[PDB]
């Protein structure tokens, strides 16, 4: 049973942590720098004009 | 299969021991209803065919007012019916009512329940002890059945959580006399005598955890937190784990030395946790200052003799050996001459679960020490002191005459007292 | 207050997580070739002397005759700063057999 | 005293070159594939692979269909460990064989009727006759077989050391299983009649004369979670009838 | 040409014999499900030293593993090697020792070892021929201390001729972890002088050093210590299992090492060692990796090696090198520096080659050293014993199990004539 928990579910589990972590840190720089960049910067140059 | 067959004596046992089953069903799986990786559970849940649970240990009280609550309580379908023992009448804070008339009557149930648990287990260590000093049933049961344990089950390790009465405040009137008895009949068969007061938690429960008016149901859960971070070692894994034999061969240097005082150092809020900082050094300097003591006493008065730094949780080992390094640079902390290594280290990594919605926080790095010192002598001349004008008036004598017992136990009650603390005065001293 | 304070809690799950991770934070399993290795990763690097210098003949991709002498340092490296590798480690016919 | 990752204090410097040389290492074994998560996940999609069983023309099964093998719910009190309801055969590798707590069929359940004697790819089943029941891994493409042979000293089960019940690549004539009737008066009269899809019959050798069980007693973890043993032992009451664990039934 | 037969025991030992028995299946190509998946045809040759067969051409250790606590052995059979260790060589009670030497060395650590001595015999007789004994263990408790050199004391009763080598750990000076050290650490070392040979004292201050000063980490435990202790013993027999320029072995070692019979006590080393950050800074050649073993620094003992002088030094290398460049090094190092050295013995140095570094290193080598700075580590405990005796404290676990004061007496005038030894020949 130790070797069970200890070798199969382990490792899985850590993989899939750090896994996480890039997509999550990738997905959120991406999506929230071009969304909020992009909209910002288009809708005040066209209130100026 | 390395079982911890435990002894509950008293209403001080019984009601220490809700709190203290409670954390031992809380950290496992184990429901409050029997039922339900890890199998260290079997050290203190035996099993059946439906999974279910029971507690191997013992719970006594002649009063059963505290034991009918608990079988009508929410925590009935988990103890046994047969481990909580009642009777119909008290001991009543004397000490020959409970060692020789209502010890008596029902001491054989006890040791019944004793040898069946005992022949079905396979591991047992030793016998942890859990009795009051300053009552009946926690004294005169207590020194019975650890002389009719002691005789049948000979040389084996045991341990007493022992809640000892106040220095200055009190409870009971004629405290001394049901003091100096148990203590006299119990320090020629202990091995070691941990000791805890109440008052001392009153003191710390106001000034580090800021609530103010507590209960015993409050009190109850740092004991009962003390004994699980003692227990550790069996509970889970760890880097050096620790059986019940090192305490009893590495705290008591000598035949009549062991008393031994306990603290547990990281006592803090919910609310004050997440803004504290931590670290090993500020938890092991929190733990040396006399403010952090469980026992009201100042250890500059005299020596330490020996200690047991048991730790619990994300140990860094190498932190672990900077820290003694820097608590062994001090000349506020002293130390006999005998003892030049004196410390000890153990190790478990599983983080300290705490109680839903209690009055502490979720730490990840418990201390307890289980230290001795020489400044118990101190706390042992006032129960001497009260004995001394207690006595001369000849008061309160016929409660103790009138149920078998001797008044020339009074007189060797002292003598051993005043030969005890003649061993504490010799063995502190240097030698040149 | 018994009553009061011992109401069941169903869902305080006790973790798993951090036992599991202070036991690589003691140990730390793939790190203990992190700990020794040197210079330049390399899965196959080793040959022994009998083989090299007798049956091998030697070094085939260097210099056959020509030993330079540089300018800065001292020196008529280029046979001597080889110290031949080539080629695959001594096979000789045992993994076969057995 | 100490700070967090990102901040310049302390020695900051070689632990940079540490989580850098890490980190890369991390990213190399994903990049390659030798990670147990994809490694994990491509072997546990081939094998709970979604696939379609045979739907039967009459009642009746006939060779070549692909038939899943479930054994019913008890409602015996025999003991207090038990499994809730309708466990199926599957195959659970580390390969080995067990029962599972599923329904569907999903490709390590899904048994094809093969004709050890018989010829014909469809032809009708009947009691007391011998055939092979057969199973495939995930891009293997060759039939594995469902065996256990006469008990020997170092050839028991797992958790019981009763007679055991494995796969193999091979073909002998320990693979032949024969299926008969529960109710005892009545199987020499149904020795030759065709075997109905849905019905509960008991599964036996043709070589122990020994017989299927499921044991709801003893409990295998595994990857899956889903738990019970199979051996093969013929159990009988004091009545000296079979009993329900050894009933099977064999779905379309 | 031999086989070698490894002792384990102990909380310890089988904590550093896990890291040692995967060092050896790293370098003969031992993948942990048995078999062998290496490249070459020189790791299968001298593949017998320490993996015997059996069917299907897996090859399973001489491995024993011996403990009273069950604590440790289910955490090294659930560790990445756990098929490969034997299913019955893991001998254990139920009771666990602790800190105490009479119920290791006469009741509860002893009667498992006639399931300890009738395991070997098993084993060490079907070998074809064997070297000797190795054990790994510490001092600082009950069942390596109290089962391993009793046993010590057991299996040197059958066989004389072979050889006894040591991996010890003596107690460190500073911060100790146990109350009732300076008994244990006492008894044994009366018990080591008899019936070892080679005893290697590694310490665990000199090593939380290595990992801090040397190899600039900021967080050291026990797995990042145990496996310089593991590159070591790899780094011993590297030429009964590979080929090389001078082949050395265990008996090489005790010739040109120890002179006397009761001057045996030695100081181990391990060369090329350096951070994380610097990995491709440096060059892995012989004018840096000779430049650090002689260090103070780099040495895993409690010894400063200029307080006192080195009898003799021996020493390995690994590698495919040149010879001239190891024959002046240790030859200037000598020659810089007589007074670290003593005068009256006319060479010091003894120098072995083999052919292969552990998989990693490029080259290598193994420093092993006779000093008489190493009775700065049994002055301490002779300093704390007698200054523990005098009060006679914490006796009753030495009187309550079977031994005297007459075991105690005479286990600090063994520890006495030692050190009145090794002051004779310091100048
Ligand atoms: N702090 C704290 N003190 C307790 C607790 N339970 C009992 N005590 C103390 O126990 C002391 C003695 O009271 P009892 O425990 O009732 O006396 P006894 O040992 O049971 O003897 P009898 O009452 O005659 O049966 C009191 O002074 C209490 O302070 C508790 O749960 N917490
Ligand atoms: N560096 C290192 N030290 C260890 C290891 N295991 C144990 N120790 C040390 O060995 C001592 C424990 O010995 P102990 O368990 O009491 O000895 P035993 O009774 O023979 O098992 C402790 O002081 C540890 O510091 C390890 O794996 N690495
Ligand atoms: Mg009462």
């Amino acid at each position: 049973a130790e070797r069970k928990r200890f070798l199969r579910l382990l490792q899985d589990e850590q993989f899939e942590l750090d896994m996480e972590e890039a997509i999550q840190k990738a997905e959120e720089n991406k999506r929230l720098r071009e969304l909020q960049l992009a909209q910002e910067e288009k809708l005040a140059t066209e209130l100026a004009k | 299969m390395r079982e911890c067959i435990s002894v509950h004596v008293g209403q001080a046992g019984v009601q220490i021991g809700n709190a203290c089953w409670e954390l031992y069903c809380l950290e496992h799986g184990i429901q409050p209803d029997g039922q339900m990786g890890d199998d260290s559970f079997n050290t203190f849940f035996s099993e059946t065919g439906a999974g279910k649970h029971v507690p191997r240990a013992v719970f006594v009280d002649l009063e059963p007012t505290v034991i009918d609550e608990v079988r009508t309580g929410t925590y009935r379908q988990l103890f046994h019916p047969e481990q909580l023992i009642t009777g119909k009448e008290d001991a009543a804070n004397n000490y020959a009512r409970g060692h020789y008339t209502i010890g008596k009557e029902l001491i054989d149930l006890v040791l019944d329940r004793i040898r069946k648990l005992a022949d079905q287990c396979t591991g047992l260590q030793g016998f942890l002890i859990f009795h009051s000093f300053g009552g009946g049933t926690g004294s005169g049961f207590t020194s019975l059945l650890m002389e009719r344990l002691s005789v049948d089950y000979g040389k084996k390790s045991k341990l007493e959580f022992s809640i000892y009465p106040a220095p200055q405040v009190s409870t009971a009137v004629v405290e001394p006399y049901n003091s100096i008895l148990t203590t006299h009949t119990t320090l020629e068969h202990s091995d070691c005598a941990f000791m805890v007061d109440n008052e001392a938690i009153y003191d710390i429960c106001r000034r580090n955890l800021d609530i103010e008016r507590p209960t015993y149901t409050n009190l109850n859960r740092l004991i009962g937190q003390i004994v699980s971070s003692i227990t550790a070692s069996l509970r889970f894994d760890g880097a050096l784990n620790v059986d019940l034999t090192e305490f009893q061969t590495n705290l008591v240097p000598y035949p009549r030395i062991h008393f031994p005082l306990a603290t547990y150092a990281p006592v803090i809020s919910a609310e004050k946790a997440y803004h504290e900082q931590l670290s090993v050094a500020e938890i092991t300097n929190a733990c040396f200052e006399p403010a952090n003591q469980m026992v009201k006493c100042d250890p500059r008065h005299g020596k330490y003799m020996a200690c047991c730094l048991l730790y619990r949780g994300d140990v860094v080992p190498k932190d672990v050996n900077a820290a003694i390094a820097t608590i062994k640079t001090k000349r506020t902390i002293q130390f006999v001459d005998w003892c030049p290594t004196g410390f000890k280290v153990g190790i478990n990594y599983q983080p300290p679960t705490v109680v839903p919605g209690g009055d502490l926080a979720k730490v990840q790095r418990a201390v307890c020490m289980l230290s001795n010192t020489t400044a118990i002598a101190e706390a042992w001349a006032r129960l001497d002191h009260k004995f001394d004008l207690m006595y001369a008036k000849r008061a309160f004598v016929h409660w103790y005459v009138g149920e078998g017992m001797e008044e020339g136990e009074f007189s060797e009650a002292r003598e051993d007292m005043a030969a005890l603390e003649k061993d504490y005065e010799e063995v502190g001293m240097d030698s040149v | 207050i018994y009553r009061k304070e011992y109401v069941p809690f169903p869902g305080h799950r006790p973790d798993q997580i951090s036992r599991w991770y202070s036991k690589r934070t003691v140990e730390g399993l793939p790190y203990k070739y992190l700990i020794t290795h040197h210079q330049e990763p390399s899965q196959r690097y080793l040959i022994s002397t009998y083989d090299d210098h007798y049956n091998r003949h030697n070094y085939h991709p260097g210099l056959p005759e020509l030993r330079t002498w540089n300018r800065h340092k001292l020196l008529w490296l280029p046979e001597k700063a080889d110290f031949p590798l080539l080629g695959p480690p001594t096979n000789y016919g045992l993994y076969e057999q057995l | 005293n100490l700070y967090g990752p990102r901040v310049r204090i302390g020695n900051w410097n070689e632990d940079v070159y540490l989580e850098e040389e890490i980190m890369k290492d991390f990213l190399a074994k994903r990049d390659k594939g030798q990670l147990l998560i994809q490694r994990n996940r491509r072997l546990k999609e081939n094998l709970l692979r979604p696939m379609q069983l045979s739907v039967s023309e009459d009642g009746y099964i006939h060779y070549g269909d692909k038939v899943m093998l479930v054994s019913p719910d008890h409602p015996e009190t025999e003991a207090d460990l038990f499994l809730p309801g309708d466990l199926s055969l599957c195959m659970t590798p580390d390969c080995g064989l067990s029962a599972a707590q599923t329904k569907i069929p999903v490709g390590r359940n899904t048994f094809t009727i093969l004709c050890a004697a018989g010829e014909v790819i469809g032809q009708v089943l009947r009691y007391g006759q011998n055939f092979r029941l057969g199973i495939t891994g995930g891009f293997d493409d060759r039939m594995l077989y469902l065996s256990s042979d006469h008990r020997t000293l170092l050839k028991s089960s797992k958790r019981s050391w009763l007679q055991e019940v494995f796969l193999t690549h091979e073909d002998s004539y320990l693979n032949c299983w024969q299926a008969a009737f529960p109710h005892p008066q009545l199987r020499l009269e149904y020795e030759g009649s065709p075997v109905p899809a849905n019905t509960k019959i008991l599964i036996t050798h043709c070589h122990t004369n020994r017989g299927l069980v499921a044991h709801r007693h003893l409990f295998l973890r595994t990857y899956f979670g889903q738990e019970a043993e199979v051996a093969a032992h013929t159990y009988l009451d004091s009545h000296r009838v079979e009993k329900p664990k050894n009933h099977w039934m064999l779905v379309t | 040409m031999r086989e070698i037969v490894h002792l384990q025991a102990g909380q310890c030992g089988n904590q550093i014999g896990a890291k040692f028995w995967e060092v050896i299946s790293d370098e003969h190509g031992i993948d942990p499900t048995g078999t062998y998946h290496g490249d070459s045809d020189l790791q299968l040759e001298r593949i017998n030293v320490y993996y015997n067969e059996a069917t299907g051409g897996k090859y399973v250790p001489r491995a024993v593993l011996v403990d009273l606590e069950p604590g440790t052995m289910d955490s090294v059979r659930s560790g990445p090697f756990g098929q490969i260790f034997r299913p019955d060589n893991f001998v254990f009670g139920q009771s666990g020792a602790g800190n105490n030497w009479a119920k290791g060395h006469y009741t509860e650590g002893a009667e498992l070892v006639d399931s300890v001595l009738d395991v070997v015999r098993k084993e060490a007789e079907s070998c074809d021929c064997l070297q000797g004994f190795q054990l790994t263990h510490s001092l600082g408790g009950g069942t390596g201390s109290g089962m391993g050199t009793l046993l010590i004391s057991k299996i040197r009763e059958e066989y004389p001729d072979r050889i006894m080598n040591t991996f010890s750990v003596v107690p460190s000076p500073k911060v100790s972890d146990t109350v009732v050290e300076p008994y244990n650490a006492t008894l044994s070392v009366h018990q080591l002088v008899e019936n070892t040979d080679e005893t290697y004292c590694i310490d665990n201050e000199a090593l939380y050093d290595i990992c801090f000063r040397t190899l600039k980490l900021t967080t050291p435990t026990y797995g990042d210590l145990n496996h310089l202790v593991s590159a070591t013993m790899s780094g011993v027999t590297t030429c009964l299992r590979f080929p090389g320029q001078l082949n050395a072995d265990l008996r090489k070692l005790a010739v040109n090492m120890v002179p006397f019979p009761r001057l045996h006590f030695f100081m181990p080393g391990f060369a090329p060692l350096t951070s994380r950050g610097s990995q491709q800074y440096r060059a892995l050649t012989v004018p840096e990796l000779t430049q650090q073993m002689f260090d103070a620094k780099n040495m895993m003992a409690a010894c400063d090696p200029r307080h006192g002088r080195y009898l003799t030094v021996a020493a390995v290398f690994r590698g495919r090198m040149s010879m001239k460049e190891v024959d002046e090094q240790m030859l200037n190092v000598q020659n810089k520096n007589s007074s670290y050295f003593v005068e009256w013995i006319p060479n010091n140095v003894k120098t072995a080659v083999c052919d292969i570094p552990p998989r990693g290193l490029k080259m290598s080598a193994t420093f092993i050293g006779n000093s008489t700075a190493i009775q700065e580590l049994f002055k301490r405990i002779s300093e704390q014993f007698t200054a523990m005796f005098r009060r006679k404290a914490f006796l009753h676990w030495y009187t309550g199990e079977g031994m005297d004061e007459m075991e105690f007496t005479e286990a600090e005038s063994n520890m006495n004539d030692l050190v009145s030894e090794y002051q004779q020949y310091q100048d």
